[PDB]
Order: C-alpha cells, then structure tokens, then sequence
C-alpha cells in the first residue's frame, strides 16, 4: 500500500522527478491540517459499532425483502456475515481517510468483492444503499453534525475533510456496482 | 513502502483492529519530525545535479582501477551509466525523506541490489564509497539546519548498511 | 447486437466460456484429493484428534468464517503474488508427487490442484507446525528460529501483507488464540505411534523439498526434525 | 461477392444482378454464424476488441457532418425503439445456447470471415486469428450500420 | 517427464510396436553421437553466469525503454527478476540438450509462461531479443567461434548439436509470443 | 514483550494500584530523556554492518582457533552463520534501547540458548569473546567516544543511556556463560 | 557432499526404492570418467604450492589499488591471509575431482560466501581474476593430459561462476 | 626516440660505462606508470575514428576564412589533408603512450614542422585549435580512469606548445 505522501511520489517518480518546491505546498499544507486528520477519524472510530448497527438494521426497515424466507439476511449465520463486512469497509475506509489516499482500498478491500458477492446473489443495490447509510453517518460525525451526539472538539472548517470520506465511499459503490 | 501511516494501519490490519489512540499518536510524531526532514528535501531537489557530480568523480578518485578494461567504468558509455545509478540513488533518498520511511529505498533500490551488482561484476564498495563522500560533507549548519543534518544522514548510512 | 461499451443497458456473455469450465474442473479436482486426504484422516470409521473445529460453543462457525476469509484473501492476492504462487506450487507438487509423470503432468495444468496437493501432502503425513510438538528447549529454540523467519515473508518490508491476518473482525483473533493451544496440546496428546512417525515423516519431508544435497541442512534436520516442519514454503507469508 | 465466389459462373451472376450479391452475402453469414447477432466474445478484452471495430461501424452510420442516417434507425412508431429493445436481448440469449460444436465451428469460421474479407495486411491477419469476435464484426459497410 | 531414448518409447505404445531395428538406428546414432553431447552441455554451462548478463544487457542496450522511469527493468526488484528467469531459461534449454529432447522444456517452464508474462506487464518481444541473443551465444559457444573464448575439444564436425539447441530456443521465442 | 512504560504495569497490578505521581518519578523523566535516546538508538543502528564485522573480526584476532580446521568458524557456512548472528544480537540491544527495558531479550533470544550452543558445537569461550566487544563498541557511540568517526549531536551528557545499554549486553553475557 | 553417488541414492530415499538399474547405470560414469578426474586432482596436488604464489600476485598486479591504505591489502598478514583463501580453493578443485561431484566446493566455499565477502568489503572481482588467471595458463598436453583439462577448467568456472 | 631506456643508455654510452645501479631503478619506473599509459594508449586506438573527426572540424567550425580563394582548405583534397594531418597527430600520441617517453613525437610529427608549415601557409593557430579541442574534451571519471588522463594530456599540451 501507499499513503498521501507516497502517492505524491509514485506520480514524480514515473516522470523521473525530484520533488520541487511547488509539490512541497500541497504535503505541507496536508500537514497543516494534520491535527484536524486525526481528530477527524477519532469521532468515526469512537462510535463506529454503533454505527454499523445503525446502518444495517436501516436497510430491513428501508426494505423488508432481505428478511424474506430464504432473503439474503435470513439467516443468523447471513446476518452476522451482513454484520461483519459491513464493518470491514468501514473498516478500511477508516484506514484510507487516516492515509489521505484510497490506496489501502481497491487492493485490500476491493479486489474481487464484487464477482463474490456476485457468485452468492447478494442484492447489490441494498448494499449501494448500505454503503450509502454509512457515508451520511460519516459526514455528520466529522462535522459534529450528528443530532444525537455533539463531541468535544474545536472549532474550525472541517468541510472539505467531509468531501474527502464522501469521495471515499462511492469509491466503494462505484467498484461494487 | 514503509512510512508511519503504512506500518501502523498494517499492524492494525493484521489483528483486524481499529485505529486507535495507540495508533493515532504515531501520525502526531509525523507532524513534529516531518517539518525538519521536508527543510532538507527541497534542499536536494533543487541541488541534486551538483551533488551527484561531486560524488561522481570521488567514486572514481578513490577506486582509479575502474577505468582499466575489463571492469566497470571501462569506457566513457559505462561511465554514464555509473553517473545515473549515483542520480537514481539520490533520488530514493529524496523520497525517504519525504515518505518519512526507508520504503523508496527498500522497495526500489534495496530489494535485489545484492543480487545484480554480484552478476553484472559491479562493485559494491564503489557505491558505498560515492554514498559516503556525500554523508562527511554536510557542514550542517550550511546545507540545512540541525535537525535535518541529522535526518538525512540517518538515511544515507541506511544505503551503506544494506549495501554491506 | 453491439457490444456493451455503446448505447446498451443490460451485461451480456453469460455462457460458461473456456475459463470458467477450466475453473469448475480446477475446484472439483482440488475438491477430490482433500476427500482423498481426509480419508488419510478418517482411516477407519472414527475420526482423527486433529480435526476438531474448536472446543467452545461459538468457536465452531468461528473458525469455518475465519478460514473462509483466507480464501478470499488468496483472490485478493497482486498479479505478481498470483504468478509467484502458481509456479512455486507448481514446483513443489513436482517433489510431492515423485516420480509420476501422470501426476505431475495433471498438476501441471491445473491450478488449483496445485494449491491442494501441498497442503494435504502436509497434513497426511502431518508434516505441519500444528501437529509437531519439540521435545526439548533444545528444539524448541530451534523451531522457534526456523518459524521466525518464515513470518518475514509476510511482513517484507514492515508492513505485515493479507496473509498474515488471523482475524478480519472484531474478537476473531482471540478465537485464534485458543484453537492453536487447543492445537498444541491434542498435538502433545497423540500416542505412542503418532509422535514418531513424524519425527521419522518430518526429517524425510525436509530432506526432499528443502535439503538438495547440503549436508549441513539435512544434519540440523536428522537432529531436530521440528525445525523440518515448520519448514513450509514461499508462497504463505506465514 | 467477387472474394467468395466459388466458380466462373457464379462471380458472374454476382455482377449482373445487384440484389443477388447483397442477398448473397447475408445468406453467407447465415450458413455460418459470422454475424454481430450470433457472437459472443469469449474474455473481456475481447468484447473490448469487438467494440471498438464497433465504432468505426457507426462512424458510416451518419453522414460526413454528423447528422444521423436514415439507415440506422431502431424504430419507425412510438415505442418501437423498445420493441426492438426487447426483442434483440432475446436473440442474444439465443446466441448463448449455441452447442459446443456450434461454437467450435463459429469460432473458426469468424475468424475466415475475417481474415479473407478484410485483411490485406499481417496485423489484421493477427487480429482475425486471436479474437474472432472482432472479426465477427466487420460489416460490409454496404450496410449503413 | 521423457527424453530422447524415451521418445520413440511412447511412439511404440500408441501402436503396441516392439522397439525393432529399423526405430532403433537412430538411437544408435545417437549415443555414439552423444560424447559430444556431453561435451557441449558443458560448453554452455561454464559460461552460463555471464552468458545471461551478456544477453539481459544486451537485450537493454538494443532496447532502452525497459530502464527508463516506470519501465519493466527499471527498479532494482524488477532486474532482480528478469536476471532470474534469464538464467531459468537457460537452465531449462541446457537440461532439454542434455536429454535430447525438449520434453522438459515446455511443462515445468514454458507451460503457463505466455499468460504469466501478459499478466504481470513484461513486454513480450524484448523477451524474445533476451533468448535470441541466447540462441546465437548457444551455436557461438558450440562451434568454438565464440570470439573472446575459446575452449579445447577434440576437433570435428558439430553443427547438428548447433542446431539441436537452435531449435530449442525457437520454442522458448514462439510459445511466449 | 514489555518495554519501560509496561514495565510500571506488572508491579503495581500485584497491589492493584493506580499509578500516580509517586510512580511518576521515572517515567516523567523518561520522556525529557526521549530525543536523547532516539539520538542514541539512531546512531547504532547507523555503523550497524560494520559493528559486526568490527566485533567478529576482533575476536578472530583474539583467538585465532576457529580458523583452525574444525575449529567452529572454518568454513564460509560457518563464518556467515555468525555474521548472520553478529547482527541478530546487535539487533535485539536496538530493540532494548528504544524500549527502555530488556524485556524483549529472556522471551525469544536469550531462553534456551545457554544449553543450545554446547549442543552445537559452539564454543563457550569466544561467544562471550563476540559479546565483550560490542559493548566497548556500543559506548563509544553513545558518549561519542568512538575515535575514527564523529556523528553530529546537540551537546550534553549522556552517562545514564552509555550504561544503560552495556547493562543489556551482559544480560547475554549472563545467559551463555 | 554431492557426488555422483549421493544424488542416486537422494532420489530413491525420496521415492522409497531400492536401487535399480538406472542407479548402477550412473556409477559407470564413476569408472571410465573417473581416470582423468583422479589424475588431475593428485597432480594438482603434486604441484599445489606453486599454483598459489604464482596466481596470488598476479591477481595483486591487475589489481594494484588493494596496496593503499583503508584497503584490504595494506598491510603484510592480510597479503598472506590472501595466499591462504587462495589455497584454500585450490585445495577444493583438488577435493572435488577426487569426489566427482561439486560437494566440498558448495558445503564449504560457496555456501554463505556472497555475504562474508561483503561485509569485510573482500572484493569479490579479485577472486575471480585469480583464480581465472590459472585457467587461461593451461596448456593443454604440459599441465595434465587432454581429458583431465576438461575437468580441470569445468570445475574451475564452476567456482567463478559462484561468486560472479 | 627519446624514452626511458633510450636515454638511459645513451648516458651510459656516452661515458663507457655498463648498465648502471641507477639505470636500474630508472626501468623499475617503467612498471609503475605503464598501466596509466597503456590504457590511456588502448582508449584511443579503439576510438580513433571518433575523435579525430571531432577534432578536424573544430578547426573548421572556428576558422571559416580556410575556404577562401588561396587559403589552406580551398578544396576537397586540401580538406581531406587536414583530417589526415589530424589523424597523424594522434597516432603519434597513441605511439607517445606506447614508448613512454615524447620520442616518436618529436622526430615524427614535430622536427620540420615550424618549416614545413610556414612555407604551405598553412596556419599555426588552426593545428592548435584542433588539439587543443580534445584536451579539454577529455572527461577524468568517464573517457578513461584518473590518472590515464594525466597521462594522454600530457603529450597533448606537449604538442600544444611545441607548435605555439
Ligand atoms: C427505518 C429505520 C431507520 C433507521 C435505523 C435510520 C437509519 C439512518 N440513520 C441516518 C442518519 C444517522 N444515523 C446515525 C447513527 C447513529 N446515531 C447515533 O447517535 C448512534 C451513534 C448511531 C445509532 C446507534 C447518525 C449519527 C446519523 C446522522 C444524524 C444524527 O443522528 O445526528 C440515515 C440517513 C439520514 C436520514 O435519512 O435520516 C438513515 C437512513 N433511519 C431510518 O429510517
Ligand atoms: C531505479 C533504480 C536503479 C538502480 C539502483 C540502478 C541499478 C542498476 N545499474 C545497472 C547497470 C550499471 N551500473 C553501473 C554502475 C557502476 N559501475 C561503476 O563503475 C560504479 C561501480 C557504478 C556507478 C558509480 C554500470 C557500469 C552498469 C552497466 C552494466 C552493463 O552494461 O551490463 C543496471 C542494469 C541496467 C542499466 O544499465 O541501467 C541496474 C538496474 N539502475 C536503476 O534504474
Ligand atoms: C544541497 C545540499 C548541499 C550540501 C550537502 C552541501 C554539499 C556541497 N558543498 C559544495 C561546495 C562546498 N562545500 C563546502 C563545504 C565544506 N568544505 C569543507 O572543507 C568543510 C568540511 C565544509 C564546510 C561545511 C565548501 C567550502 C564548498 C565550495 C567549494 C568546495 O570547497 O568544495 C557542493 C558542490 C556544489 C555547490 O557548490 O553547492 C555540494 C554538493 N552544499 C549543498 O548545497
Ligand atoms: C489430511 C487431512 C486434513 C485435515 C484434518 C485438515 C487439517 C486442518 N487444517 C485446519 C486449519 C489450517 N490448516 C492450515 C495448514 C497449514 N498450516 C501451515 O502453516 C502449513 C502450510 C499447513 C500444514 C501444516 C492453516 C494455515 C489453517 C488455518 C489456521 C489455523 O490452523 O487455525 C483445520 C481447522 C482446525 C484448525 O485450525 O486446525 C483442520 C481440521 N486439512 C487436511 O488436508
Ligand atoms: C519455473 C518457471 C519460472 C520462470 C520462467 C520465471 C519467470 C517469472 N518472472 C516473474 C516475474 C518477473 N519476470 C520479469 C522478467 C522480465 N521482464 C522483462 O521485461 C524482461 C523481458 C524479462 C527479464 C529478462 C520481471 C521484470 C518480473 C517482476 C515483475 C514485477 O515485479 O512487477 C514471475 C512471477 C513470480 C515472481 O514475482 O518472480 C515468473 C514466474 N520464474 C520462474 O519461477
Ligand atoms: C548494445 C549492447 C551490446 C552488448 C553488451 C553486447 C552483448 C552481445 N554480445 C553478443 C555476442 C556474444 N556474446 C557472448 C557472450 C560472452 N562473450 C564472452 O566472451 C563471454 C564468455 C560472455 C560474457 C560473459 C558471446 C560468446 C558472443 C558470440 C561472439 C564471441 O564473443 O565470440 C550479442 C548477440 C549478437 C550481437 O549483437 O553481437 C550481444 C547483444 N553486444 C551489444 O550489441
Ligand atoms: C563428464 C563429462 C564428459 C564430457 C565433456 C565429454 C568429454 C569428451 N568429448 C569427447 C569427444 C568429442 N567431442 C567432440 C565435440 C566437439 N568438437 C568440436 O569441434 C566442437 C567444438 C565440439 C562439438 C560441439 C568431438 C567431435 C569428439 C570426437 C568424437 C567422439 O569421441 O565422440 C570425448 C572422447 C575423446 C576423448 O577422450 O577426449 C570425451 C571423453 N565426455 C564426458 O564424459
Ligand atoms: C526520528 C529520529 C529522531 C532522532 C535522531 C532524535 C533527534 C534529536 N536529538 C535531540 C537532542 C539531544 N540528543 C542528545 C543526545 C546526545 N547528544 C550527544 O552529544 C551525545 C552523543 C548523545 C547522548 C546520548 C542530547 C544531549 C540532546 C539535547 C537535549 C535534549 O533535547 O534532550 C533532539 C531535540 C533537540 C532538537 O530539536 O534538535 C532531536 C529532535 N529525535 C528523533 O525523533
Ligand atoms: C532466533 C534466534 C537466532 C539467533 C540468536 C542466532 C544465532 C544462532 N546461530 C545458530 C547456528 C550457528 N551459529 C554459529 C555462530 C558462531 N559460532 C561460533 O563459534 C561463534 C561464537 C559464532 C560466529 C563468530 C555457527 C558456526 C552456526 C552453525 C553451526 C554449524 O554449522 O555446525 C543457531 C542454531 C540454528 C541454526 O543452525 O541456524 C542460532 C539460534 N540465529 C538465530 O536464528
Ligand atoms: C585483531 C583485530 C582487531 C580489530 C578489528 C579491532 C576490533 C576492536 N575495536 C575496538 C574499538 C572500536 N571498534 C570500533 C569499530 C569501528 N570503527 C569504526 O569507525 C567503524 C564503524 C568500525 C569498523 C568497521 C569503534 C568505533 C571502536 C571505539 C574506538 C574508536 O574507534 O573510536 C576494540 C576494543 C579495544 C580493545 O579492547 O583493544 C577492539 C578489540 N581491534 C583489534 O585488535
Ligand atoms: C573455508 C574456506 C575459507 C575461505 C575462502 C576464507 C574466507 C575468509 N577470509 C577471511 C578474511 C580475509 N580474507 C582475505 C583475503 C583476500 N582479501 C582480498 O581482498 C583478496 C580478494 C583476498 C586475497 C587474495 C583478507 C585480506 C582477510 C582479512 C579481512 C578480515 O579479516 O576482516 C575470513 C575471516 C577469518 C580469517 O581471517 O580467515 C574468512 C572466513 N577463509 C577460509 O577459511
Ligand atoms: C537449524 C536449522 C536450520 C536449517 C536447516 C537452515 C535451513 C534454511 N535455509 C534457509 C535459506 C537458504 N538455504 C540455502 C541453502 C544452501 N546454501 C548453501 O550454501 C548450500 C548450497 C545450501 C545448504 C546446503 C540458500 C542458498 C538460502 C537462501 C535462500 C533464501 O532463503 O533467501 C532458510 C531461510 C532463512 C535462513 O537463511 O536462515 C532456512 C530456515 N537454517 C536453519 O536455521
Ligand atoms: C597440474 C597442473 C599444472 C598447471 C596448471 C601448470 C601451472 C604452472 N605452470 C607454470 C609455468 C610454465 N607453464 C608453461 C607453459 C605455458 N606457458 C604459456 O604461456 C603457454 C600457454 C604454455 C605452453 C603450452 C611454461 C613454458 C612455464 C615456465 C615459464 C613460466 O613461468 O611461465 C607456473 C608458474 C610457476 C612455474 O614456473 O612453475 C604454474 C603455476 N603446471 C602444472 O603442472
Ligand atoms: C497462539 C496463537 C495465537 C496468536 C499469535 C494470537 C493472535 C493475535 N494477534 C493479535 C495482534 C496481532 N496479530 C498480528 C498478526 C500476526 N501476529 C504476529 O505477531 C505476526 C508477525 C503476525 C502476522 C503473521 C500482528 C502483527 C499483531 C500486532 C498488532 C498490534 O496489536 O498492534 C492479537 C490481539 C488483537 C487485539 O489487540 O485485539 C491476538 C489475540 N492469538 C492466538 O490465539
């Protein structure tokens, strides 16, 4: 994997280039902000097993055809298995929001997860959904926006931080798809 | 690739962990020693055309037997090649001091280079010798301060420890 | 009809092409020889001490969701890990199956065969790390040396690889942690004939895929053959 | 028509009748299945290889401005661009019940659709040999589509 | 696996033949032929370490686009690895004179090779330079007209060994094309 | 493993106690000591591969017996064997020094080999012959005492970390004797 | 210790055979082969310490940077632990002729070399030279006979084509 | 031909005396700076072609009067007799490098010359140009080694001043 600094080399690297001056602004400027990083993602872990558990349950209470007899979440088995993966790419998206880059994504995450999900028949427009309910909890909880849980943090602009996890998640819908 | 962010969000990959204030409290130590290794950075990139000329002449000054036929500045073709292998090994540096790791330099001048310098007869002290003129002349108040002195030093001595 | 890069709606060339029936006969072959191999396990009519799932309730469907997860871990693998893990498989199922040439040229097209061969060779004659106990802090030392540089493959440049993760959940690797104990110990309660074959299986396992011909390497491996079977191969970082 | 006439007489009636010759070469890829209608490419970047042979087969679907033709229209009444729509999905699921022998026939016989018909070069001649899908779709240009 | 001597053994078995006299001149011709067989395995073999950086070099010096930035020799990991299975050709075609037959040529190595190489992005035609310049150092080492080295053997005749190992390494050049 | 902020954790949870400012003392110091002990711990890993071709070649000179036929340094296998562990020891001290404490030495390095070597044939006498010279080396680095090289440092004593990391080194020197 | 009749009985440990035919076929090639092989080992013997002194300066007259200080051979005891690790390979060539394999040459000298020789900075170019230098001086019919040549020099190079 | 043994004995002739303990030492020179001007002397032969016709036209791309109606190079046999007498110069350099000393210079290429190229009009400071072009076209580390360039541009400037 690579971070938000790596990927700073891997494109001065293929045109055989030292890193200037004027690609130092844009590091130095990510460091800069490199407190609000970190207490940026310390409000998504602080409540992320109660956050999947908003997610998941507010998709059979969206649509009730995976609570079928024989649906997809019909199972204690299937539900613990619609539970643990539901985790995982809040998991990883925890990990790539942390590294500035989706680098940990597609490679540790998003290799193959659509042809399996793909081979078991699982509903891929609930799970654009159920990815979907996890980025609205996301751009609230990094903006203190969420109205059942107000941290204590500093102020300060946060907004851009909240595009960059939004531009994280459908990075998972659209590889899902 | 080795850095902060990648070995600390790997540990926590390989327990299937979460970040944590054990995890959080490495990328605040890359806020504090980044300022002092990004004042060295642009401090090479701007000056890497003469640093590599300075060390190019001490590869041969040191080692005259490389100009005999059969070795490996035997005409002034190799000889460029050798000039570029000194400029691609600053360049790695450069990235080290950026990533904060010595993952540009074990991914992509470590991993092998015991292996192809022993097959194609090229000689490892040669490059050790060119490394090192480059480590004994920073007069460290003059080149970058202090604590990058110290920092990119700490990096150049990581390509003569695994180059021996 | 044209193709679904222009002006079209629904996915198309839903046929079983030349490489998904090469992959249905890959798993079906790679199914049959571990049915063969746990034969080897089920000998008679009651089962082997060495394939209990786990002991605690919840530590069943535990461990069947943990392997499970290593198997898409194997398809998550880079184009280069792919590549590295077919031609080494490929290699070793040359020294598993000997001298064979009907055996060593089905393993030779099919994939998967490969990557079931040697891990079932290894647990019929059980030539694994689960099943061998050291005798000695002698040997224990030494297994303990030989099994540390084996965990370098998966961490090869401080950043541990998808190999090495036990658990990919929350409270998975503590059910880890109490399966490979409960692995240690039905390996320190096997009977009188179990621990010296593979005292004697372990030092001939070494001898072939790893030795070639060093004298010094099959002398440590005649001494303590728990280094032998910790001896596993390129492919797992593990 | 000239290119796969068999005999003398036959290259014959292929140029004093022109409707025999447009009727001639679509019951020749009848007989075998080298239309677009009938392939299924086999990978990926073989449906890839089919698409972008595909595009250069709409370029003289319109005219030298860009307006669209009248030979490539796909309905004629209101709702018959859906008509056609779900017609054609049910050939094509048609195409993928071909039997084994089938394919394997098709398969080489695209390829000698190709490689006699639109290939003067070796690179095309490469091109016909390893994806017959993209040799499948090399209209005539007859066709405006 | 089968070599030369067992090549007309599989013949005999597809039409239950007993090895007569009339199949076994030319295995007669043969092993009284193959004392030279012998003697130019080894012609090869002690100058193999240098034969591959005589070729991998100079497959780089006719094609530099291979150590330029990005390139497929450009890192240190990846000429690691084309050094490697520069040699493990060589190993390969050396065993394939050796036996007398190309039967252990293409299932332990160039079986699945084309594929492999597409898979990991090697250009395929540099690696035909790489085993053609392998191909004329092989009939270069065998005829004793290799420039810079010439090795003592008893004198004769030995163009057909030349032109053995040249219609082996025209198998490793078309099966990865 | 522990390390110096876990080492105040296994004594005070025998009393069952909270850690405060009486338990402080050491610790508070601890981190003012921080930059002086990465300065350390930076400057022997910095001469490490020549630390051990200075601590294995110091001893041949020393006792030239293993040179000897059949003395346990004869061959190119045996000589490397402990080239490899002239740096797995001097690895484990880097590892004690960053930590603080040598709880990482009994646990994985020093258990079991005291009855290990003389099972081998490895000699009592010049493994603590290899030791003794990597802790003459080792304070030479932390008090830049070292005579034929200098390191760039901010000036001060360092008196506590120069025996700190010789008190580590006998620990092996208690284990193989 | 691999020979010819170590590697015989390897395989059919492996696969759990007696000895067959095919095995008592191969140690023929311990007979016949056998009488050049076991000329050119005694005679080499017979001769071994002229070899060492006569190849071991002249490895030190290509190479004549090895007499400056900070090198390897500054001093007088290093240029004789030279002629040592020189006889010491010669005594290898004149072990495995004997053996018929390449056993003693990889158990002893190969086996770790490529790390020993560069961690104590030994340039590996002087070993190869040296010992190369012995086999470009072998008239074929004065040193050994025709067919012992052949085994005198194919492993020899085995040996440069370890460490190069 | 002025060199070190046809200097030392022409001292020794010139007294009656036998080879000295002196003109012993002086051949023990002999050995130590051969290496440096035979591969200095081996550089050139194999590049000859190149770097004469970089020389040759140095002096055309400087001196653009030769062409004129009564100049030295006015047509294409006197431009080809001013390669050629470019191509005689450093032959004589590469047969200086051989000898050792400056004797195959001086009674080659240089005894007439002041004579010989007053009369033909052929100008001084146009030889210069050429030669003093491919003295500082030399590069220390990548034509040949350190040394062998003290070596190759000592009877450079040799001829430099001797023409001058
Ligand atoms: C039919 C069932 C049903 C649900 C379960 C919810 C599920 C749900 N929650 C949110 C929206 C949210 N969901 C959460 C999650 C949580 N809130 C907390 O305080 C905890 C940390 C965690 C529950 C344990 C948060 C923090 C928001 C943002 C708004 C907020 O709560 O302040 C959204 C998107 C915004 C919206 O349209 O409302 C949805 C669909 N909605 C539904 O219609
Ligand atoms: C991005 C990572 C990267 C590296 C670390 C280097 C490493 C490297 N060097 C060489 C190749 C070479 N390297 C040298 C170098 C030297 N010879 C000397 O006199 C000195 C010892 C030394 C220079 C000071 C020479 C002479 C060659 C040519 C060898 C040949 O032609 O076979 C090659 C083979 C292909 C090539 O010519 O480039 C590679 C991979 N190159 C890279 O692209
Ligand atoms: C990019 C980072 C960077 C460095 C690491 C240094 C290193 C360095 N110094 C010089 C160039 C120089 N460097 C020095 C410095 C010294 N000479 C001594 O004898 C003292 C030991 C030491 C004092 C600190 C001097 C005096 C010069 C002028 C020319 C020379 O003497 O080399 C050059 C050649 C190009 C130039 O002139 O700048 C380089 C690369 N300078 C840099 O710009
Ligand atoms: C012949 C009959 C036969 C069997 C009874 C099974 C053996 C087997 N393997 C595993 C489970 C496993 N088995 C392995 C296999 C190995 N570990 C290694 O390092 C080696 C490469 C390899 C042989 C020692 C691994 C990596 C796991 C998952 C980790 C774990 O053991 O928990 C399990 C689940 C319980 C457990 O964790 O042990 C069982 C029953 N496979 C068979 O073929
Ligand atoms: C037993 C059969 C067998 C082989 C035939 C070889 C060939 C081979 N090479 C590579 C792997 C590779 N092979 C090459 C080689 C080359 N790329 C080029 O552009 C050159 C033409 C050529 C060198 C001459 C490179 C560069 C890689 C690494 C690719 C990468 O790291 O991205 C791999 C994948 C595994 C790995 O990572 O090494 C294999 C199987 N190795 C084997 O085990
Ligand atoms: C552009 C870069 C470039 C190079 C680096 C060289 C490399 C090189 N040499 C040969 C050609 C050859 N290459 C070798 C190999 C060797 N020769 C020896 O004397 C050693 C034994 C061994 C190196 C260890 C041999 C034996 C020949 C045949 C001619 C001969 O040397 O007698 C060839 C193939 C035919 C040819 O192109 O000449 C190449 C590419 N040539 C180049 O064009
Ligand atoms: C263990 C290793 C081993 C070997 C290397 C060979 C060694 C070898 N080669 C030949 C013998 C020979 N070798 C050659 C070969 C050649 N002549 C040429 O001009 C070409 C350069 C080259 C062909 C490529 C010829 C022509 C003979 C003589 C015919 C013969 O004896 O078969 C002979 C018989 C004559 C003799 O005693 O010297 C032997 C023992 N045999 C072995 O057992
Ligand atoms: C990432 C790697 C990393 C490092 C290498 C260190 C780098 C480092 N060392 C010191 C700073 C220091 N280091 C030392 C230590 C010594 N001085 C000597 O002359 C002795 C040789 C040696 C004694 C053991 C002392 C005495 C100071 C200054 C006092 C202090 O800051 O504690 C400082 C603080 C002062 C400054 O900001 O410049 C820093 C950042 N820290 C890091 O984060
Ligand atoms: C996991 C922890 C770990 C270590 C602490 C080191 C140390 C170490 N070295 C050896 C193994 C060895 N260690 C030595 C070393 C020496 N012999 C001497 O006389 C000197 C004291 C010293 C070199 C100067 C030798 C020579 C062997 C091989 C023994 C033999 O060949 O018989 C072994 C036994 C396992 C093996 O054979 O590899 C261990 C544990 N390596 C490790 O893997
Ligand atoms: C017969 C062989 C022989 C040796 C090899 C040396 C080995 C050696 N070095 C030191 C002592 C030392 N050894 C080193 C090591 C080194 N110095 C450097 O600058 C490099 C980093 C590294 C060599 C690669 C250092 C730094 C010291 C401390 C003194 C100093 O050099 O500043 C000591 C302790 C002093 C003593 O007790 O006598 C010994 C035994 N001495 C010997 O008698
Ligand atoms: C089993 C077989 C066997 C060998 C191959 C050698 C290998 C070898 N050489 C050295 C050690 C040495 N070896 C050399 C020899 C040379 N250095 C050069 O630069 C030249 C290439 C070459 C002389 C021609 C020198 C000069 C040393 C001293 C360096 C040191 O001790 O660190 C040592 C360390 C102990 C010692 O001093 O002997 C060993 C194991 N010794 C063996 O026992
Ligand atoms: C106490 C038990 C014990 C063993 C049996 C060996 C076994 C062994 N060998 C290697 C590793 C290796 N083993 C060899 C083998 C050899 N090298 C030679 O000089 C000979 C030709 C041949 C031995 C006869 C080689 C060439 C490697 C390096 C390949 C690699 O792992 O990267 C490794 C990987 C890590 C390591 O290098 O230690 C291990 C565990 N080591 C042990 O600790
Ligand atoms: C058992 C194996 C064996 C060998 C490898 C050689 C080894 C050998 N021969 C000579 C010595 C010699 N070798 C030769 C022979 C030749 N000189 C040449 O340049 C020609 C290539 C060749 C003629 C065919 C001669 C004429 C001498 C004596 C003069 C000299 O010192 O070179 C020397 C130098 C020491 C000495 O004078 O004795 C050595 C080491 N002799 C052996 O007994
Ligand atoms: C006896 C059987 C057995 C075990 C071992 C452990 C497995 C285990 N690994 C852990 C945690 C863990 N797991 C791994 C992965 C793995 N571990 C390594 O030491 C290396 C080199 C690895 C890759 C192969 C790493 C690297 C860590 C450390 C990460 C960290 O806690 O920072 C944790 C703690 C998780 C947590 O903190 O919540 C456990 C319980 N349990 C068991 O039952």
């Amino acid at each position: 994997m690579l971070d938000a600094f790596s990927r700073v080399v891997v494109n001065s690297d293929a045109k055989a280039a030292y890193v200037g001056g004027s690609d130092l602004q844009a590091l130095k400027s990510f460091i800069a902000d490199g407190n609000k990083r970190l207490d940026a993602v310390n409000s998504i872990v602080s409540n992320a097993s109660c956050m999947v558990s908003d997610a998941v349950s507010g998709m059979i209470c969206e649509n009730p055809g995976l609570i079928s007899p024989g649906g997809n979440c019909y199972t204690n088995r299937r539900m613990a298995a619609c539970l643990r993966d539901g985790e995982i790419i809040l998991r990883y998206v925890s990990y790539a929001l942390l590294a500035g880059d989706a680098s940990v994504l597609e490679d540790r995450c998003l290799n193959g997860l659509k042809e399996t999900y793909i081979a078991l028949g699982v509903p891929t427009n609930s799970s654009i959904r159920a990815v979907s309910i996890m980025k609205a909890q996301a751009v609230a909880f990094i903006t203190n926006t969420a109205t059942e849980r107000k941290m204590s943090f500093a102020a300060g602009d946060c907004t851009s931080l909240a595009s960059e996890v939004a531009s994280y998640f459908d990075r998972v819908g659209a590889a899902i798809s | 690739m080795k850095s902060v962010i990648t070995t600390v969000v790997s540990a926590a990959d390989a327990a299937g962990r979460f970040p944590s204030n054990s995890d959080l409290e490495s990328i605040q130590g890359n806020i504090q020693r980044s300022a002092a290794r990004l004042e060295a950075a642009e401090k090479l990139a701007g000056n890497h055309e003469a640093v590599v000329k300075e060390a190019g002449d001490a590869c041969f000054a040191k080692y005259a037997y490389l100009k005999n036929p059969g070795e490996a500045g035997e005409n002034q073709e190799k000889i460029n090649k050798c000039y570029r292998d000194v400029d691609h090994y600053m360049r790695l540096v450069n990235y080290c001091l950026v990533v904060g790791g010595t993952g540009p330099l074990d991914e992509w001048g470590i991993a092998g280079a015991r292996e192809v310098y022993r097959t194609l007869n090229l000689p490892t002290s040669a490059y050790v010798a060119s490394i090192a003129y480059t480590r004994d002349r920073l007069c460290v108040p003059r080149d970058m301060s202090a604590q990058a002195g110290v920092e990119f030093s700490a990096y150049l001595d990581y390509l003569i420890n695994a180059l021996s | 009809q044209t193709g679904l890069v222009n002006s079209k709606f629904s996915a198309r060339m839903a046929k079983k092409t030349a490489k998904q029936t090469k992959n249905k006969v890959d798993e079906y072959m790679a199914r049959s020889v571990q049915r063969q191999y746990k034969q080897a396990a089920v000998a008679t009519g009651v089962y082997g001490t060495q394939c209990t799932e786990g002991t605690v309730k919840g530590a069943a469907e535990a461990s069947r969701s943990a392997a499970l997860s290593r198997q898409f871990r194997i398809k998550q693998r880079s184009a280069f890990s792919k590549a590295h893990d077919l031609f080494e498989f490929r290699k070793h199922a040359i020294i598993a199956a000997a001298g064979c040439s009907y055996e060593e040229k089905m393993v030779t097209r099919f994939p998967k065969l490969a990557a079931a061969m040697v891990l079932g060779q290894t647990e019929m004659m059980r030539t694994c790390s689960r099943y061998v106990v050291p005798e000695s802090v002698e040997e224990e030392y030494m297994a303990a040396s030989v099994d540390k540089q084996m965990k370098r493959r998966g961490a090869p440049g401080g950043v541990y690889s998808l190999s090495c993760a036990e658990g990919v959940a929350k409270g998975q690797a503590e059910i880890a942690r109490v399966s490979a104990l409960g692995a240690a110990y039905r390996a320190a309660s096997k009977s009188a004939s179990a621990v010296t074959a593979e005292r004697y299986n372990s030092m001939a396992y070494g001898r072939v895929h790893f030795a070639h011909g060093c004298s010094y390497e099959e002398q440590q491996f005649n001494k303590y053959p728990a280094a032998a079977a910790a001896m596993r191969s390129d492919s797992y970082g593990y | 028509a000239l290119i796969l006439a068999q005999n003398d007489h036959q290259e014959k009636q292929y140029i004093k009748y022109p409707k025999l010759a447009a009727a001639a070469l679509m019951a020749s890829t009848e007989v075998t299945r080298a239309c677009q209608r009938y392939a299924v490419p086999e990978s990926i970047e073989e449906e890839f290889l089919a698409a972008s042979v595909d595009k250069v087969n709409k370029m003289r679907g319109t005219t030298a401005s860009g307006v669209y033709k009248s030979s490539c229209v796909e309905g004629n009444a209101k709702g018959q661009a859906e008509q056609a729509r779900v017609a054609a999905l049910a050939v094509a699921f048609r195409s993928a019940q071909k039997s084994a022998s089938q394919f394997a026939a098709e398969r080489y016989a695209q390829s000698k659709y190709g490689r006699d018909l639109f290939s003067s070069t070796h690179f095309e001649e490469g091109y016909a040999n390893t994806y017959p899908a993209m040799a499948a779709a090399k209209r005539a240009s007859s066709y405006g589509y």
